[PDB]
């Protein structure tokens, strides 16, 4: 459509951060294993529905 | 996250913002009126019997001091 | 466009040297805080225009912002905005602007309408009493097409570009632009701005005697929001603007006008007749003359050019004027720091004469005339429903009370309703509420002033002193001070009245307004033990002699004894409590109370 529709390209897309959570897989072994990984274990058996992704971890 | 809030809790909230539309008599008045909330991610609460707190129950029956000491300990700060 | 656009790109040209002076300016106003933003581990975009730089060389240019303020100012944004950018591009918001000037001849008082200029340049002033509430509003909004990861653009207009009516876009959103895609939006790069509408009455003194005061209402920006306190001698200069479809858009339109005045404005200014700036020589000349030791006493007698005496109480004015600290309680209640005088005396012994003229010295300090509805330090919960689902808990009088000073009369001649106010008032510093509505602790310092009369005449002295008023002891003993004004009758004390009101039918004041606004700004000594030392002593002897006589004290009244005098060393702008301000404060009380 005409009259302004399209925007300026914008140099941030989301397909640079669409991959950089895919290496939010098993990487992060700094901090038994991947810890993260360790409490998607805690909630696939039904005891608890919150999980935490904090800044940390980041 | 819910069910832990109170009436009074001297709290923060952490949490991502959003407005919302307001979809009703949006020609006459509701021109662009925003009337937004936040929505919350996490709080962090503060300032809150023979189960490890029995060490002090021992220190008003070892120094004893019923009378007095107790009498001296609440509203101190008259004459 | 040429002939509309020629006369733009002529001006382009033009009044790039009528920013000489400012194009350093606005630059340098951004530099640091692109520096500041990057070195964390802040201001908007005023660009303020002078007059004498668009009046002293461009006539053509100059009346038409002064005839029609229309084809004009979207000019001068869009070419001031490429200025931003072509001097500063490398670091990875419109700039609107300002116009501050004189005027020639606009000091339009809203009390008359214009016929001549509708929709131009005003220049108003006032006092606004309203204040409603606050409000985002979009303007433009990104979407975004999450299949082909393509994006869009979108802008909405208004009423509030100010000048041009344009095609409205009677939408909220938008969905499924021409594909099959989900449209998504972006609200980190969707731009807001506020709202705020404020009713302006009438400075109603210079308006005659024929009318109440009437009020126009005024549109402002994000720019000077929360700036406009209520009871502000503020003055705004804006557009002058219709909305509003009169007459068509309901049928019949009988006796119904559709022609709503507004101001769509910028750039207030308080005024004053807190922003008092001095130079080095009269901030110098204040310490030059606070060296002198008796200028505590010139102070009093260069206050009230019309009465004779009463330095007792001519001291206790601007003793109290200028205010003592309440030092406030670590994890304790804080003590009264407010101080709070009266008065009572037989009449026309000019008990109201010196308390109209502390309004005029005020210091942003609005009292009422004592007319004691409630609403006296309340609300009453009028919320007048705030466009259909806002409900506000409107300050009726403890907003403007807040480090200020108030005075009321009339205290015998009250209902009960508000002794009950009053009440809660002094010994607490907070009013909380909740009529139909909220629980709220909103915070207040405030001093009153009083006023009232004796009842049964001149019966003071063949009776007992106290009771004399009979109102309850619960405020006599919440106040401290009860001056007691004698009219006694003596040949040379009436004669020296009798020519002093004779020569005045035909040091300086706004020096002394500059004097306590400083002090308030200078830090508070508190500590000194040998003061304190002689004070106790100063009571202990009158702890034996209140009892066996007059009037029984109590021990709030040592608060005062050290209030006074705390006071006092603010006179002095030093650090250290000295001795000779606790006998001052020893005598003051010796004749307040004999
Ligand atoms: N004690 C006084 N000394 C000098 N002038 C006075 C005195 N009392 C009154 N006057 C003159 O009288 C005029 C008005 O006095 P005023 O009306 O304030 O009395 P008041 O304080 O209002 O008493 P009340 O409140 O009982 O009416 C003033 O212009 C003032 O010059």
């Amino acid at each position: 459509m005409s009259a302004a529709l399209p925007s300026i390209q914008l140099p941030v897309d989301y397909n640079n951060l669409f991959n950089e959570i895919t290496d939010f897989l098993v990487t992060f072994k700094q901090d038994k294993g991947p810890k993260y990984m360790a409490m998607l274990q805690k909630v696939a058996n039904r005891e608890l529905n919150s999980v935490i992704i904090d800044l940390d971890d980041i | 996250l819910v069910r832990s809030l109170s009436p009074g809790d001297i709290v923060d909230v952490t949490g991502i913002f959003l407005p919302a539309p307001y979809t009703g008599f949006k020609a006459l008045k509701a021109g662009l009126l925003t009337e937004t909330y936040l929505e919350a991610q996490f709080v962090r609460q503060h300032k809150k019997l023979t189960s490890d707190v029995e060490e002090r129950v021992m220190e008003l029956i070892t120094s004893g001091d019923v009378y007095n000491r107790l009498a001296k300990s609440i509203a101190p700060e008259i004459y | 466009p040429d002939a509309v656009f020629g006369d733009r790109v002529r001006r382009f040209q033009e009044f790039l040297d009528t920013f000489t002076s400012y194009r350093d300016s606005v630059r340098s106003i951004q530099v640091y805080n692109s520096n500041n933003a990057a070195n964390y581990n802040i201001l908007p975009h005023r660009i303020i225009i002078s007059l004498d730089d668009l009046r002293e060389f461009d006539r053509s240019f100059w009346s038409g912002i002064l005839v029609e303020p229309a084809y004009f100012i979207p000019p001068a944004e869009k070419a001031l905005t490429d200025l931003a950018d072509s001097m500063d591009d490398v670091p990875h918001h419109p700039w609107k602007l300002s116009f501050k000037g004189s005027f020639g001849a606009h000091a339009l008082s809203p009390r008359t309408l214009t016929a001549q200029h509708l929709n131009k340049l005003v220049s108003v002033e006032g006092i606004v009493t309203k204040t409603s509430l606050v409000r985002p509003k979009l303007i433009r909004s990104v979407h975004y097409a999450a299949k082909t990861g393509r994006f869009h653009y979108r802008d909405y207009t208004d009423a509030t570009t100010t000048l041009t009516t344009r095609i409205p876009t009677p939408a909220i959103y938008p969905t499924e632009d021409t594909e099959g895609n989900k449209l998504t939006t972006e609200y980190g790069y969707s731009t807001f701005i506020d709202h705020q509408r404020i009713t302006v009455q009438e400075m109603p003194e210079m308006a005659p005697a024929g009318q109440l005061p009437r009020s126009i209402d005024v549109i402002l920006d994000d720019d000077l929001v929360d700036k406009t306190k209520p009871g502000d001698r503020v003055n705004v200069v804006g557009v002058f603007k219709s909305l509003g479809a009169g007459g068509m858009n309901q049928s019949n339109s009988n006796t119904l006008i559709g022609f709503k005045t507004l101001i769509l404005g910028n750039t207030v200014y308080p005024l004053h007749a807190a922003r008092q700036m001095l130079t080095d020589f009269d901030i110098r000349n204040i310490n030059k003359l606070s060296k002198k030791k008796d200028i505590f006493d010139i102070l009093s007698q260069s206050l009230a050019p019309s009465i004779y005496g009463h330095d007792h109480i001519k001291k206790a004015i601007l003793l109290m004027l200028m205010g003592g600290v309440e030092k406030n309680l670590e994890n304790g209640s804080h003590l009264r720091g407010d101080i709070n005088i009266l008065m009572v005396g037989d009449p026309s012994t000019a008990k109201s004469q010196l308390l109209r003229f502390v309004l005029n010295t005020a210091s942003l300090a609005i009292a009422t005339t004592g007319r004691g509805s409630s609403g006296v330090g309340l609300t009453a919960a009028v919320t007048t429903d705030r466009e259909t689902g806002e409900r506000r808990l409107e300050a009726g009088a403890m907003v403007l009370a807040d480090r200020g000073v108030v005075c009321i009369d009339e205290f015998d001649k009250m209902t009960d309703v508000d002794r009950v106010a009053i009440h809660e008032v002094m010994e607490q510093q907070t009013v909380t509420i909740a009529k139909a509505g909220i629980h709220t602790t909103l915070n207040a310092r405030c001093s009153v002033i009083a006023a009232a009369n004796p009842v049964f005449g001149q019966y003071d002295v063949n009776r007992d002193p106290h009771q004399n008023i009979a109102l309850p002891d619960s405020l006599l003993s919440r106040f401290d001070l009860l001056f007691v004004v004698t009219d006694d009758i003596n040949e040379i004390r009436d004669r020296s009245i009798s020519e002093h009101v004779l020569r005045t039918h035909r040091v300086t004041i706004p020096f002394l307004r500059k004097y306590v606004q400083y002090a308030k700004e200078r830090v508070i000594p508190q500590l000194t033990q040998e003061a304190i030392n002689v004070i106790v002593k100063n009571y202990t002897d009158l702890r034996n002699d209140d009892n066996t006589k007059k009037s029984p004290i109590t021990a709030r009244t040592l608060e005062t004894l050290i209030r006074l005098a705390t006071a006092h060393a603010k006179v002095r702008l030093s650090k250290t409590v000295n001795k000779v301000d606790a006998k001052v404060a020893a005598n003051l009380l010796r004749f307040a109370l004999l």
